[PDB]
């Protein structure tokens, strides 16, 4: 037999040293010496968490909750279920805790980020980075910056190498591309400096290069950059899925071999947890297009329908099926499918009517297309739209209606934005059109 | 080349708008490229530590 205070001293020594496997083994020894000690159970669950076996730690907490009671180990089980992708349970675990602790606040911010509740997540992260001081403040700043960047990128509100990359992400969300490439080159420089003072952390920076290059139109450079990104074999899986998807978007119809080899990578292990809702939704969006383009229609319809199950979220996927019907010599069914969707949702209706009109310019029924285009309120005055409307009107000499559109657009602009460049363009061209035919 | 959806703030009587190749909208719709996700760190793992053992120490 050995003294229990000696075991506690040696456990503390092992914990301060950083060794956790042997510390766990001796915590097992002390707990088999004395089984009704709360501190031993807390130490062993901490050891299991740090060893990476979250399942065993959750098992220990659940099967010893009866003996635990008292203050409860809420934070440890919340973190264990978090790292096991049980975020919904982590919510109730944090909310139901007896008292609020800084560890609980940090975990609360992280789970709030993982569920895209960016308003509350940003607020709680602001409180964390304001009222709490430690030696991880730079990571707190990059976490808050990542929160803001994701919020701007997806929910679309105006706002070291990690900070620069996150600001590049925020600027990409804001649509600015050249300045994003500049700050990304700066982050590339800082990555090079830190790595010289290993290559995997490089690739992610390059990930935001080619996506910009593809956004700016420089497809040829972006494809080579993606090829070298994959040839580096990065350890990340979510970034591999993103890179594969962007290679799909660049490839479009051509180079089906790249497309299939990248779809082999888009659905990999752990992909669904690293990526967000919007990113996975867009990957599903791209899968259906690829399937229609080169794969059999039997799988094109399935993927688009599966996304349509998730469709009420965002990023209207009905058009994939509409285009597939148009590819199957069926246009009236497509028109009905567009029309019902337009009727169901009124806030999304405007932009989708634009797609209906184009179909009714395929071979005839132009006047109905002009009627649909006129039916898009808040967008009738827009100069491109008025020009297209007037030329379609002039196809079958529907003049007086064209002047009516001209004057109503003039009235709209003059009441809204008098003396506008576009409004003055409209008035001069309306005067010219009245001059032509009288 | 671009669809009219990207040329709304531009008045120009394009003849093809009255022909078969109207090109009002991307049909089939264009692919959706996604920006790479921002960088996020697990700062809760640094809080996983032993409780104060001094009350039950040697």
């Amino acid at each position: 037999g050995v003294s229990v205070p000696a075991l506690w001293s040696e456990v503390n020594r092992y914990g301060q040293n950083g060794d956790f496997t042997r510390a766990l083994k001796t915590v097992n020894k002390i707990l088999q010496i004395n089984k009704d000690d709360v501190t031993a159970l807390h130490c062993k669950v901490v050891c299991l968490i740090q060893n990476g076996s979250f399942k065993e730690a959750l098992n220990v907490i659940n099967t010893h909750t009866k003996v635990l009671a008292n203050n409860s180990l809420s934070f440890e089980k919340a973190y264990c279920e978090y790292r096991l992708n049980r975020i919904e349970n982590a919510l109730k675990t944090i909310e139901s805790a007896n008292q609020q602790t800084d560890k609980l606040k940090e975990l609360y911010g992280q789970v709030l980020y993982r569920l895209e509740r960016y308003d509350e997540c940003l607020a709680v992260y602001r409180d964390l980075v304001r009222n709490s001081q430690d030696d991880y403040d730079e990571e707190r700043k990059t976490n808050l910056s990542a929160v803001v960047a994701a919020q701007s990128n997806w929910e679309k509100v105006v706002p070291t190498h990690e900070l620069c990359y996150n600001t590049a992400c925020a600027l990409i969300g804001q649509g600015q591309l050249n300045q994003a490439m500049k700050i990304l080159q700066k982050a590339e420089d800082l990555c090079r400096r830190s790595l010289s003072e290993p290559q995997a952390e490089l690739a992610i920076i390059h990930g935001q290069m080619a996506y910009i290059l593809q956004l700016q139109g420089r497809t040829e450079e972006a494809l080579q950059l993606y090829n070298q990104i994959i040839k580096l074999k990065p350890t990340d899986v979510g970034l591999l899925a993103v890179i594969a998807n962007n290679i799909i978007t660049i490839n479009k119809d051509q180079n089906v071999f790249d497309s299939k080899k990248k779809v082999k990578l888009t659905n990999a292990e752990g992909v669904e947890f690293k990526l967000s809702k919007k990113q996975l939704q867009a990957i599903e969006f791209n899968k259906a297009l690829l399937a229609m383009y080169t794969n059999q229609a039997e799988q094109c319809r399935k993927i688009s329908a599966s996304l349509q199950s998730q469709s009420p979220e965002h990023l209207l996927p009905v058009l994939i099926q509409a285009a597939q019907l148009c590819r199957e010599k069926q246009h009236t069914k497509a028109i009905e499918l567009l029309q019902e969707f337009s009727d169901q949702h009124p806030e999304n209706a405007a932009e989708i009517k634009l797609t209906m009109a184009q179909l009714k310019i395929s071979q005839g029924n132009i006047s109905k297309a002009c009627l649909i285009l006129r039916s898009i309120e808040e967008l009738k005055h827009k100069p491109g739209m008025v020009s297209a409307l007037v030329t379609m009107y002039s196809h079958e000499e529907d003049i007086d209606s064209a002047i009516e559109v001209f004057t109503q657009a003039i009235q709209w602009y003059q009441n809204h934005q008098p003396k506008s460049p576009a409004h003055l363009s409209l008035i001069r061209e309306a005067a010219n059109f009245k001059l032509k035919y009288g | 080349n671009k669809p009219l959806v990207e040329r709304f703030e531009t008045f120009c009587l394009d003849p093809s708008l009255v022909t078969k190749q109207a090109n009002l909208v991307h049909f089939p719709p264009g692919f959706q490229p996604i920006p790479c996700k921002p960088l996020f760190f697990d700062l809760a793992l640094n809080h996983v530590a032993f409780p104060p053992l001094e009350d039950k120490l040697e």
